[PDB]
């Protein structure tokens, strides 16, 4: 075939989820990872 | 000023709210001789303590209500304060020290009118001038 | 700012005062009655309105009138 | 011992600490919105506000709405509608700036106010967040119909149909 | 017969609930 | 007596009180114009200015163009025009700033000045203003390419014709 | 028909201030309006 | 022979005499 489908039920959630676990959500998360590990203990 | 102890209260959701800190807030404080629980204004009951007791609360009313009830505590050595938010703190209830319903001496007479209520004048002598037909400066 | 005005008719029966939620009332010394008392109103910017004065007086068209005016925020009885 | 504290420990105030508003997480995700966030200019304060409203504000109108039938023309209808929800509520914030902050603001914009949820209080800040929030709500718009409007040319490039 | 459409949403709520218990795991472990 | 008058009552000032600039409607409307609100950060004088301006300047070419003839191309004619009069506008701006606030303004924009008819006199406030100015021309100028490249889909559904 | 249309003169007229009066000028005059109801009498 | 296109623009121009004769008066009556 020519592009990617899902024969399995809610075929349509890897097509956003693919992109949400790994290239949407990661740099809100790398971001919200970032701001724990460089906090000043005041 | 004032000082005392605040009762023991789980806290509420009748308390003071944005008023108490920007016009004005008021202050009961009363001296109880137990430890017992009395039924707080803003709903829900708390345990007086049992030295100077505080308690703020957002309007006079309730102080006075919960004055009221202090009364059948047997307490009745309470008094009234009104913060402003600036913070000073006036002394209003008792406003002489002794309860409104004794009668001092060097009380005034205010707001009194020297007539029947039956003879204050009609609306129309009072017509487009300043005063009111109860103010009315005859009689 | 209501204006709580008392008339000559009192007999000093105190109960006036006794029923006013917010303390505006108080008893001054007057000479037209066997009791020698008279209401008065020094403290009307904290009067709430609710006319529980007078259903406490008992005088025939009572002495004491809560005549409802200008309404401010601490007349309205407001906590917020 | 119980977890329901009276607020911030005045059992006079009129809240209660529950682990709705006074938990660890529920704070920390709160007190990070944009609305909340310590160190923000009021301008990135709407404008991070803005452009979360005008992206999903544009969806109730091309799939539920009149020109849903359609498909170029549901998505003007679904963009006007986040134009002019968000014109309308920045008029509002506009006109909310002046005519509270007149000198003393009757509320929980005094000067001794002393208020956590709402620390704009000032008219040099409200007017940044407004800005942002008209900037931000119109980007937010037209990005969710930029998106959509090419759904058929993104529906290839997130199903590889374009190699 | 592979699962229904409506069991794979049913196992995402599901999931739902360890995915928050981790939350009240890792964070009494003092993160 | 005279409806005339000396300007703020000094008879030396080079003006006088005239029913179009001392009027209650005229000043209600000019001091509420965004160059003149009380309360606006110079960004929202900007942005206000802004957008009023790039809505109407595609006006004119998308008409009385070039590229009337057409409809899909006269609408980049105008919009272009609408980007390029902002831009050399904004260009103006930040040089205007740039030169003119360079230690003691010489002439209405001196510390003493006091000049009611442009009270910008800072460049920290010129140049939020030149930012507004910008962003604002530039969604004005979109938005109103936005609904006249829709002009068909826009007067249907202002005629009814979408059901 | 399946528009709105107008034989009357100038029919093009109610297709611009029907939106005018009712929904694009009331919220400019309701804020006007509300300038006017909630300034500071100083 | 319903009225022409140009008797609809001169009602609106002359009803502009009114429009503003009214704000003469409203504001005379201090608003
Ligand atoms: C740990 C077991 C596990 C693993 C290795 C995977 C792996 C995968 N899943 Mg998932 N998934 C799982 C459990 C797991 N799944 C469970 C229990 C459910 C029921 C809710 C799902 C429902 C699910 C859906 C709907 C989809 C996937 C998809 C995928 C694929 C792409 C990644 C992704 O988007 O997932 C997203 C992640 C989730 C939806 C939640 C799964 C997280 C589980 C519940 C816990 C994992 C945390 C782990 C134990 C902690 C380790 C972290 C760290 C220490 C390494 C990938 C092969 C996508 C796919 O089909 O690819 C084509 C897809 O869209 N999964
Ligand atoms: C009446 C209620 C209603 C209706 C009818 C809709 C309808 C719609 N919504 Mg919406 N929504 C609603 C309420 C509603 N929504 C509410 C209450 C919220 C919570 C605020 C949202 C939040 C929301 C989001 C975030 C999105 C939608 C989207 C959509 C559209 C789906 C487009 C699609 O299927 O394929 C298309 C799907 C995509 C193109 C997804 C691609 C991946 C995007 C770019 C990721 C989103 C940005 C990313 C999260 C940035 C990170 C920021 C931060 C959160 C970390 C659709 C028209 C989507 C949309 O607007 O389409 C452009 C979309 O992304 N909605
Ligand atoms: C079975 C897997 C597992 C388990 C039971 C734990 C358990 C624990 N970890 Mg941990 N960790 C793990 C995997 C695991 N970790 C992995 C794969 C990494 C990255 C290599 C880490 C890196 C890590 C750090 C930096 C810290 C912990 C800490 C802790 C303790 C506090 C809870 C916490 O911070 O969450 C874990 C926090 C994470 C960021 C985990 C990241 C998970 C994915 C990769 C994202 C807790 C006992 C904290 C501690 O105080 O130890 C005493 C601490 O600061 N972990
Ligand atoms: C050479 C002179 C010239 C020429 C050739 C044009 C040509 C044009 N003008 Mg323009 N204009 C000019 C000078 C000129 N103008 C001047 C000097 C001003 C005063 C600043 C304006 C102000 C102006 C406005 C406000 C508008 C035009 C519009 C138009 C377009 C008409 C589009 C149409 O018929 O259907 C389409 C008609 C609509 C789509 C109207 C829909 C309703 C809109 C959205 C309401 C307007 C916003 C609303 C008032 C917001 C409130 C803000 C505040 C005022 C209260 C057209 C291309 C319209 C336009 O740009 O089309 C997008 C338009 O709305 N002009
Ligand atoms: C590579 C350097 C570079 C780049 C990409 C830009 C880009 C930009 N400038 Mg800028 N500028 C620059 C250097 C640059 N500038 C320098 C050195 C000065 C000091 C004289 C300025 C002073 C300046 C002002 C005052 C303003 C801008 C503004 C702008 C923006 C609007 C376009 C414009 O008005 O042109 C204006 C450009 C100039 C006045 C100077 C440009 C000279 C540099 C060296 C560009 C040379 C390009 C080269 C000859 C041609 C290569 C590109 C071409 C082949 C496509 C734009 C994004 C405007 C703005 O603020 O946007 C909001 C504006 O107000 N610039
Ligand atoms: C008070 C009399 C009156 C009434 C009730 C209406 C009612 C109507 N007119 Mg109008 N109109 C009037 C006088 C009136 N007209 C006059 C004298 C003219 C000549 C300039 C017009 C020219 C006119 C046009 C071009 C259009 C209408 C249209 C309409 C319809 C939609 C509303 C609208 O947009 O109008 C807009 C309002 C005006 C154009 C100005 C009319 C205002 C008049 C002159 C004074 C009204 C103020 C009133 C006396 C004060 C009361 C305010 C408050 C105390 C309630 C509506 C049925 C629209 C239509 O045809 O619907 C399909 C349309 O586009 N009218
Ligand atoms: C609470 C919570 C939740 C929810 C969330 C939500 C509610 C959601 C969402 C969301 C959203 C709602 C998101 C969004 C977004 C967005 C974005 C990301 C945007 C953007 C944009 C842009 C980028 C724009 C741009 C532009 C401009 C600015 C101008 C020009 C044009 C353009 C377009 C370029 C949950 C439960 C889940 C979990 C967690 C917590
Ligand atoms: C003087 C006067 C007059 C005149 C007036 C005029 C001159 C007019 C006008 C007007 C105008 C001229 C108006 C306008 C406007 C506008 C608007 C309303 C705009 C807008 C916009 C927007 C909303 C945008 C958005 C965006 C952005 C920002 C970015 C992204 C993209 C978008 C598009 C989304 C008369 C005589 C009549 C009367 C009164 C007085
Ligand atoms: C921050 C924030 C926000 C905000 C909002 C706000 C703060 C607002 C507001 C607003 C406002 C503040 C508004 C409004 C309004 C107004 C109105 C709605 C009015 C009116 C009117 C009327 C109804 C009138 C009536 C009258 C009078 C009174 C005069 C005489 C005559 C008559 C009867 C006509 C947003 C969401 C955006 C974003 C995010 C967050
Ligand atoms: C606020 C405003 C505004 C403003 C405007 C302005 C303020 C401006 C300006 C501007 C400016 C300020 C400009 C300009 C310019 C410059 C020029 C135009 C030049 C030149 C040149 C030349 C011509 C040269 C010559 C020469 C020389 C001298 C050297 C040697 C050689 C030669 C011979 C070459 C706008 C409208 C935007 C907006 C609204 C309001
Ligand atoms: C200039 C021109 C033009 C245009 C026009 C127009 C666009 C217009 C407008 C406008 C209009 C369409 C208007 C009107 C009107 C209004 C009115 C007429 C009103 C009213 C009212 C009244 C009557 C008032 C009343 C009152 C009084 C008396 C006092 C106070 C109270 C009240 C407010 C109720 C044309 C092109 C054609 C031609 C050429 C140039
Ligand atoms: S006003 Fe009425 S209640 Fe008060 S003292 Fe006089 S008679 Fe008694
Ligand atoms: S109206 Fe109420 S508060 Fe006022 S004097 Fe009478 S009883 Fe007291």
């Amino acid at each position: 075939m020519t592009q990617l489908t899902g024969d399995y039920a809610a075929s349509w959630l890897p097509w956003i989820m693919i992109p949400l676990v790994f290239y949407i959500l990661p740099f809100p998360v790398f971001a919200i990872l970032f701001l724990w590990i460089q906090k000043e203990a005041s | 000023t004032l000082s005392g102890q605040t009762p023991i209260f789980g806290g509420s959701t009748g308390g003071l709210l944005k008023k108490a800190e920007v016009e004005e807030k008021y202050a009961i404080t009363w001296t109880s001789p137990k430890e017992q629980v009395f039924e707080m204004p803003t709903g829900g009951a708390a345990i007086m303590r049992q030295g100077q007791n505080l308690l703020y609360l957002a309007r006079k009313e309730q102080c006075i209500a919960l004055g009221g009830q202090l009364r059948k505590f047997k307490i009745t050595d309470y008094k009234i304060y009104r913060i402003y938010p600036n913070g000073e703190t006036v002394y209003i209830h008792p406003a002489d020290g002794v309860f409104p319903e004794k009668v001092n001496q060097g009380r005034e007479k205010v707001r009194y009118n020297d007539r029947r209520i039956g003879q204050n004048p009609s609306p129309s002598k009072v017509k487009f001038s300043g005063i009111a037909t109860y103010d009315a400066p005859n009689s | 700012s209501h204006t709580v005005k008392i008339y000559d008719t009192c007999i000093g029966c105190t109960q006036c005062v006794r029923a006013c939620p917010t303390d505006v009332l108080e008893m001054v010394p007057w000479d037209g009655c066997r009791a020698g008392q008279i209401a008065s109103s020094p403290r009307t910017e904290d009067c709430v309105g609710c006319k529980r004065c007078e259903t406490a007086c008992p005088t025939d068209f009572l002495s004491i009138r809560v005549y409802l005016g200008a309404e401010t925020t601490r007349s309205m009885g407001l906590a917020y | 011992n119980d977890i329901i504290k009276p607020f911030k420990g005045d059992p006079c105030l009129g809240n209660l600490s529950t682990p709705i508003n006074d938990s660890p997480l529920a704070k920390a995700f709160i007190n990070n919105l944009p609305a909340y966030r310590k160190g923000l200019t009021p301008f990135m304060r709407g404008l991070e506000i803005g452009m979360a409203h005008g992206y999903f504000l544009v969806g109730p109108e091309v799939v539920i709405g009149p020109l849903r039938e359609s498909a170029h023309g549901a998505n003007l209808s679904g963009l006007i509608t986040a134009i002019y929800i968000a014109v309308s509520a920045c008029l509002g914030i506009s006109i909310f700036a002046i005519t509270t902050f007149q000198g003393n603001p009757k509320g929980s914009y005094s000067s001794y106010s002393k208020d956590s949820l709402r620390p704009l209080r000032t008219r040099e800040e409200w007017s940044q967040l407004n800005g942002g929030i008209f900037l931000g709500a119109m980007g937010g718009a037209i990005f969710a119909y930029l998106l959509l409007e090419n759904f058929d040319a993104l529906d290839a490039i997130l199903r590889g149909a374009v190699n | 017969m592979s699962i229904s459409d409506t069991q794979v949403y049913i196992a995402l709520v599901v999931a739902l609930v360890p995915g928050f218990l981790a939350w009240r795991l890792a964070t009494e472990l003092y993160k």
